[PDB]
RNA sequence: GAAAUUGUUGAAAGGGAAGGGCAUUUGAUCAGACA
RNA sequence: AGAACUGGCGAUGCGGGAUGAACCGAACGUAGAGUUAAGGUGCCGGAAUACACGCUCAUCAGACACCACAAAAGGUGUUAG
RNA sequence: GCCCUGAAAAUGGAUGGCGCUCAAGCGUGUUACCUAUACUCUACCGUCAGGGUUGAUAUGAUGCCCUGACGAGUAGGCAGGCGUGGAGGUCAGUGACGAAGCCUAGACCGUAAGGUCGGGUCGAACGGCCUCUAGUGCAGAUCUUGGUGGUAGUAGCAAAUA
RNA sequence: UUUGCUCCACACAAUAUAGAUGGAUACGAAUAAGGCGUCCUUGUGGCGUCGCUGAACCAUAGCAGGCUAGCAACGGUGCACUUGGCGGAAAGGCCUUGGGUGCUUGCUGGCGAAUUGCAAUGUCAUUUUGCGUGGGGAUAAAUCAUUUGUAUACGACUUAGA
C-alpha cells in the first residue's frame, strides 16, 4: 500500500556512488568554452587550503 | 477461390410417369472445376425451385471458352454480398479481356476492399458493354480517354545477388 | 564473393541490411557496415523517437546499470537489431559477432576500399515514394549521440580527397578507352569480337 | 580362422545407465527401470535417456559372437578343452580366472596343439 | 578527444622527478634523461612533436605542477595537472 | 475419407505394384496368376487381369475380388495434396468428400 | 598459374533440422554460383571433401579430410544436402568445403 | 581394509550453477586379422 | 456449481500452437531411405526478402484458431458502393 | 471495409524476439519449398497366428524351417529370465606355483537384470550345471545404527573496576 | 639481479587455426533522376551516348610451373634499394623519381616432364611460442618491512626515508 504520508527523498542520486576518489587530486571533468578571440591563458590553477 | 472458368450446367428433375419432360433449367457458373461447379449449380437452384441432387439430374456439363479472348471488353459486373451486418447488392465495372479474368479481379477486389469471401458473394450477372459512355465508372473511363499514354515512374529491378557495386538507378 | 564485404550503410533499412548481414555472418562471411549515421528507417522522426523513448525508459529497477543498455550512437543501434537476430548467447553468435564490424562514418582501412549496397534492403527500391523516412543520425542525436558534428566534418574530409582520387581515375580511364578504341579495328579485336570478347 | 559371419551390428554400444547415478553416489549405474508417477524418463519425454527394450536385441546369427566370430567358452582344464576340439571354428577358451599359472601354460601348449583359440593367453605369465 | 602526443621541457625539477616514482630513495632517478637528450641541438624531434600539434589538435592542454617546496607541506611530491588554453590559433596556444 | 471414380489405368497400376490377396488370413503378394486362380478359379478369375475386369466392369463376383485384395496400402502423395488444408470439403479447398475424377491423380501420386 | 583449382567452393550451412530438433547424419551445403535446384542438379552426387588442419601428424600429414557426396537438393536457393561418410563437426557452421566436379558426366 | 570425505601428483575444462541425450571433431587409450 | 451425447487427459511420449495435462496433427520396438500432417518459409529458424490483385500511415498501427480480450457511439482520414 | 477518437494502473517489457510500412501488416488466390516417433519400401528384435519337417549320422520335435500381421501405457494381471544365503547330486571342478573379498575414464558377452577376462591388492577357502529351500535384491520411510561432510578456521572464547 | 633482456636475419622444433587457395576492383549526390564524352556565351547550359545489373573488369598458358635459342618492342610486372610528397576519424598506407636485378606467354623453336602405377587435401597458407647461431641496442623499478595521517574496519589511499 501506499506511504500514508508523503515525504520527500533522503539523499541525491546523481551524487552516486558515494564512494571513495581515485584520487586527493579532483579530476576537472569540464573547461570553459573556447574563445578564439582572446589572448592565450590558462583556465584554472592548482592551490593548498 | 482458383484460377476460373466458366460453365454451363444444365439440370432437371429427376422423371416421374406423372410428369416425364421436365423443364431443363440452365445455370452459367464461374468455377474452377465441374464438381464445384455442379455444387454451385446446385445450390442456385435449390434457391430458386424445389430441387435437390437427390430429386434432380444434372443433364450436361459443358465449358465455354471465350469467343474472343483478344478484344479488350469492359464488363460490368451485377453482384450480391453479404456483409457482416447485413447483404448488399452491388454494380462494378471490370476491363478485361475475359469474363473469367474479369470474375477473378472481381473476388479479389472484393476480398480486398470489403472483405468478403466466396462464400458470401454471389454474381448475378457478367455483362458486356459494347458502346462506351454507358460506363459509370472514372477508374475504367481514364482508360477509355484517347490515344492513352502513361510512364512508369521509379522502375525497381530483382537482383539475383545480394550485394551490388552500382548504387542503381530507377530510370527508364 | 569477396572475403571482407564493406557495405554503404547510407540509404538502407535497418532490418533489412541486419537481416541480410546477420544470415551472410553466420554463414561465415566478414562483412563491415560504414557510414551508418546515414541509414535509415521506415516511420516519420517522432515515431521513432518515441520508440526509442519506450525502449530507453526500460530499465531493472533495482540497478539500472544491471538494465538493458541503451546505446546511443548509430553503429550499436545497428548492433542491437542485428544481435537480435543472431543467437549471441551461443559460440556461433559470439564469431558471427566477432566477424562484424560497424562504424560511423568511413575509416582510413575501409575509405581506400571498395564499397558495396545491398538492393533488397535500399529504401529508393523498398519503399513507396511518399512514405516518410528518419535517418539514423538525427534519430541518434536527438536520444544523446554527441559525434554527429564531427563525422561530418571528417567525411567532408573524405569526399575532397576521394573526388581527387576519382579525377585521376577518371583521367587515366579516358586514355585507356581511347587506346582500345583505336585498337578495336585490327585482326585481334575482331577475332576477339567474334569470340564475344 | 572362424566361420564366415555377416558384419556385426549391435544398436547399441552404449550401457545402459540407471537416471541419476551419475548425480548420486548412492545410485549405482546398474540398470533399473524408474518407476515414479513423474518420470521423464519412464514417460520418455525427449532429451532423457534411453531404456532398455528388445528392439535394441542382437541378431540370431550375430549373437554371443565376439569380434572375432568366435563365441567364448569358459575352460578350466583340457578335459573342457577337449570339449571344443572338434569345435575349433565356432568357439574359442576363455581359461578362468581362478586357475593357476602352470595349468595356464599346460592348457595354452594343449590349445596351440588342437588348433583352438585362446582369448586371454598372456594371464598370469612370467615376464 | 583523443591526446595525439606530448611534449615535455628539457629540465624538470626533481619535484615531478618524484612524482614520477613511488620509491625516490631507493632509485638511480632515471626519469626524462633520454628526453633531456632528445633535444640535443635544436629540438628536431620535438619541433617535429609541436608541428604536428599545430597541425591537428583540435584543442591543447598544458602540462603544470606547483611549488610544494614553497608550500609548508611536508610531501616534496608535486601535483602534475593538464590544464586548457583558451585564445585563438592552437599555433598560438603552443607557441605560448 | 477422400473418393471418386477410378480408371482402368489407376486399378491396374494399383492391382500391379499394391496388389496383394487375402489367403488363410495372410497378406499373400499375388506375384502369379497361379496363386489367383488356386484362390479364384471357383469364379471363373485365373487372372490379374481378369480381377480388374470384374472390378471395373463390375460383375456378379466384385464381392469376392474385392475381399480377396488387401486393402492398398498406399503411401502419401509425392507432390502433396494440393491444398494447404487438407480436412475441407475438396469444394471448400480441401482433400475430403467425391473429387469425382481427380481421385485418380490423387492415388497415382500415393502409388 | 595463379589458379589450381579443380574444385567449387561451398560453405557448410546447419545440420538437418527443424526448428528444434536436428540430424546431424545429413549436412547442408551452399555452392558458389548456385541459385537454383535446376543448377544445383549438376552437382549432384559429386564428390565433397571437408578439409581441416590439426597440430598432430599421422601417417605424413597434418592435413585430414572428411569425404562426402552430395545427395539432393534444398529448397528453392540452390541449396544442397550433402551426407558425410563421418558426419560434420558442428563447429564447421560456416566453413568452406570442397565440391570436387568428379564423378563426372557432362 | 570398501564408501562417503580428504591430501599430494598428473590430466582436462571453466563469462551468473553443474550434471545428461543424439551426433562428430580434437586428445588420450584399447581389442580383434591375413599362412 | 450441476446434468446429456461423443471424444480425450488421467494412464501419453512425438511434430505444431514461443511457453501450457487435456487445442491442431498424429499415437511411439530398433535403424535406413522417401513422401507428408498440422504449422510454416526476412533473421533468430529448416524452407520463396516468391508471384498476383487490392486495402491500410496509426505524434497509443497491426500481425491468423482454443488464447490470453475491448463496446456503444462517432470521423468531407481513405476505399468501394 | 481498413485507419482514427472512444481507450485509465501500479518493478522494466513483450505480435515469442529482432525488427517490418507498394511491408516481414490485412483480405484473397496460385505454385514451389521445409519437416513428425504418422504413411510407403527395406532390414533386424520380439510377440501372436497359421503351417511344414521321422529323414537320419545325431543331437536339443518343450528343436530346425516357412509364411503373414502386430508392437503406446499408470494402477493392475500374467509369463520368461537375472542375482543372494543355505540343502541333495554331479563336474574323480578351481585353489598357498595363490581361494574369497576390495580397487581398476582396461577389455569382451547380453535389450537388460547381470556374466566373463586382464592388471593391482590379498591371504584361505570357493565355484559351474541339475534340483530343493528361504530371515533372498533398497534411493527414499521427519526410517534404524554407525561414520563423514559443507557451513568454517567461521559464530565466537567481551559480566565480576588490573 | 652469473655474461641475463630486447630488435632484426637465418635455421630447427612445438603451437594451434569460427577456417585463404587468382584479385576486399576506393568519387560524391540524386533517384519523378543521373554517369561518361564533347562544345560554348561556364550555366540548375547545348549535343551525343550509356545504363534494363558484377554471367562485369583486371589477371589468367609454362616440372605448383623446369633448362635453353633467337625475333620484335623499349613496353609490362616482381624483388631489394633510392628521391619527394600526401597521409591522422582506428593515419601504420597511397602515390611518385631514378637506377640495378630477375622474369616476360608479344612471336617462332629445342630438351625435359612417364612408375603417385584407374582416384584418395595427396600437404606448396596464417598465427604464437621456445631453443640455437650471427650482428645492433639499452644497463630499471615495484612490493614487503619501517614511517606519515590530507586516509583508514582489514585491504586500500596519501606521504617520507641512502
Amino acid at each position: 500500500s501506499h506511504r500514508k504520508y508523503e515525504a520527500p527523498r533522503h539523499g541525491h542520486l546523481g551524487f552516486l556512488p558515494r564512494k571513495r576518489a581515485a584520487s586527493i587530486r579532483a579530476r576537472v571533468k569540464a573547461f570553459p568554452k573556447d574563445d578564439r578571440s582572446k589572448p592565450v591563458a590558462l583556465t584554472s590553477f592548482l592551490g593548498y587550503k | 477461390m482458383a484460377h476460373f472458368k466458366e460453365y454451363q450446367v444444365i439440370g432437371r428433375r429427376l422423371p416421374t410417369e406423372s410428369v416425364p419432360e421436365p423443364k431443363l433449367f440452365r445455370m452459367r457458373i464461374f468455377a474452377s472445376n465441374e464438381v464445384i461447379a455442379k455444387s454451385r449449380y446446385w445450390y442456385f437452384l435449390q434457391k430458386l425451385h424445389k430441387v435437390k441432387k437427390a430429386s434432380g439430374e444434372i443433364v450436361s456439363i459443358n465449358q465455354i471458352n471465350e469467343a474472343h479472348p483478344t478484344k479488350v471488353k469492359n464488363f460490368g459486373v451485377w453482384v450480391r454480398y453479404d456483409s457482416r451486418s447485413g447483404t448488399h447488392n452491388m454494380y462494378k465495372e471490370i476491363r478485361d479481356v475475359s469474363r473469367v479474368a474479369a470474375v477473378e479481379t472481381l473476388y479479389q477486389d472484393m476480398a480486398a476492399r470489403h472483405r468478403a469471401r466466396f462464400r458470401s458473394i454471389h454474381i448475378l450477372k457478367v455483362a458486356e458493354i459494347e458502346k462506351t459512355a454507358d460506363v459509370k465508372r472514372q477508374y475504367v473511363k481514364q482508360f477509355l480517354t484517347k490515344d492513352l499514354k502513361f510512364p512508369l515512374p521509379h522502375r525497381v529491378q530483382k537482383s539475383t545477388k545480394t550485394f551490388s557495386y552500382k548504387r542503381p538507378s530507377t530510370f527508364y | 564473393v569477396e572475403p571482407v564485404v564493406v557495405i554503404d550503410g547510407k540509404g538502407h533499412l535497418v532490418g533489412r541490411l541486419a537481416s541480410v548481414v546477420a544470415k551472410q555472418l553466420l554463414n561465415g562471411q566478414k562483412i563491415v557496415v560504414v557510414r551508418a549515421e546515414e541509414l535509415n528507417i521506415s516511420g516519420e522522426f517522432f515515431r521513432n523517437k518515441l520508440k526509442y523513448h519506450d525502449f530507453l525508459r526500460k530499465a531493472t529497477a533495482f540497478n539500472k546499470t544491471r538494465g538493458p543498455f541503451h546505446f546511443r550512437a548509430p553503429s550499436r543501434i545497428f548492433y542491437k537489431a542485428l544481435r537480435g537476430m543472431v543467437s549471441h548467447k551461443t559460440a556461433r553468435g559470439k564469431a558471427a559477432l566477432e566477424r562484424l564490424k560497424v562504424f560511423e562514418g568511413i575509416p582510413p582501412p575501409y575509405d581506400k576500399k571498395k564499397r558495396v549496397v545491398v538492393p533488397q534492403a535500399l529504401r529508393v527500391l523498398r519503399l513507396k515514394p511518399g512514405r516518410k523516412y528518419t535517418t539514423l543520425g538525427k534519430l541518434s542525436t536527438s536520444v544523446g549521440w554527441k559525434y554527429e558534428d564531427v563525422v561530418a566534418k571528417l567525411e567532408a574530409k573524405r569526399k575532397v580527397s576521394s573526388a581527387e582520387y576519382y579525377a585521376k581515375k577518371r583521367a587515366f580511364t579516358k586514355k585507356v578507352a581511347s587506346a582500345n578504341a583505336t585498337a578495336a579495328e585490327s585482326d585481334v579485336a575482331k577475332q576477339l569480337a567474334a569470340l564475344g570478347y | 580362422a572362424s566361420l564366415p559371419h555377416p558384419k556385426i551390428v549391435k544398436k547399441h554400444t552404449k550401457k545402459f545407465k540407471r537416471h541419476h547415478s551419475d548425480r548420486y553416489h548412492r545410485v549405482a549405474e546398474n540398470w533399473r527401470k524408474q518407476k515414479g508417477i513423474d518420470s521423464v524418463v519412464r514417460r520418455r519425454f525427449r532429451g532423457n535417456i534411453s531404456q532398455p527394450k528388445i528392439g535394441y536385441g542382437s541378431n540370431k546369427k550375430t549373437k554371443f559372437l565376439s569380434p572375432s566370430g568366435h563365441k567364448t567358452f569358459l575352460v578350466a582344464n583340457v578335459k573342457d578343452l577337449e570339449t571344443l576340439t572338434m569345435h575349433t571354428k565356432t568357439y574359442a577358451a576363455e581359461i578362468a580366472h581362478n586357475i593357476s599359472a602352470k595349468n595356464r601354460v599346460v592348457i595354452l601348449a594343449r590349445a596351440k596343439a588342437l588348433g583352438i583359440k585362446v582369448t586371454n593367453p598372456k594371464g598370469r605369465l612370467a615376464l | 578527444l583523443r591526446s595525439l602526443t606530448t611534449v615535455w621541457a628539457e629540465h624538470l625539477s626533481d619535484e615531478v622527478k618524484r612524482r614520477f616514482y613511488k620509491n625516490w630513495y631507493k632509485s638511480k632517478k632515471k626519469a626524462f634523461t633520454k628526453y633531456s637528450a632528445k633535444y640535443a641541438q635544436d629540438g628536431a624531434g620535438i619541433e617535429r612533436e609541436l608541428a604536428r600539434i599545430k597541425k591537428y589538435a583540435s584543442v591543447v592542454r598544458v602540462l603544470v605542477h606547483t611549488q610544494i617546496r614553497k608550500t609548508p607541506l611536508a610531501q616534496k611530491k608535486a601535483h602534475l595537472a593538464e590544464i586548457q588554453l583558451n585564445g585563438g590559433s592552437i599555433s598560438e596556444k603552443v607557441d605560448w | 475419407v477422400a473418393y471418386g471414380y477410378p480408371s482402368y489405368s489407376t486399378i491396374r497400376q494399383l492391382v500391379y505394384k499394391r496388389g496383394f490377396g487375402k489367403i488363410n488370413k495372410q497378406r499373400v503378394p499375388l506375384s502369379d496368376n497361379a496363386i489367383i486362380e488356386a484362390n479364384l478359379g471357383k469364379y471363373g478369375i485365373l487372372s490379374i487381369d481378369d480381377l480388374i475386369h470384374e472390378i471395373i466392369t463390375v460383375g456378379p463376383h466384385f464381392k469376392q475380388a474385392n475381399n480377396f485384395l488387401w486393402p492398398f496400402k498406399l503411401s502419401n502423395p509425392s507432390g502433396g495434396w494440393g491444398v494447404p488444408r487438407k480436412f475441407k470439403h475438396f469444394i471448400q479447398g480441401g482433400s475430403f468428400g467425391n473429387r469425382e475424377e481427380f481421385i485418380n491423380k490423387l492415388v497415382k501420386s500415393m502409388n | 598459374a595463379e589458379s589450381h583449382r579443380l574444385y567449387v567452393k561451398g560453405k557448410h550451412l546447419s545440420y538437418q533440422r527443424s526448428k528444434r530438433v536436428n540430424n546431424p547424419n545429413v549436412s547442408l551445403i551452399k555452392i558458389e554460383g548456385v541459385a537454383t535446384p535446376q543448377d544445383a542438379q549438376f552437382y549432384l552426387g559429386k564428390r565433397i571433401a571437408y578439409v581441416y588442419r590439426a597440430s598432430k601428424e599421422v601417417r605424413g600429414s597434418k592435413i585430414r579430410v572428411m569425404w562426402g557426396k552430395v545427395t539432393r537438393t534444398h529448397g528453392n536457393s540452390g541449396v544442397v544436402r550433402a551426407t558425410f561418410r563421418n558426419n560434420l563437426p558442428a563447429k564447421t557452421f560456416g566453413a568452406s568445403v570442397r565440391i570436387f566436379l568428379y564423378p563426372s558426366n557432362i
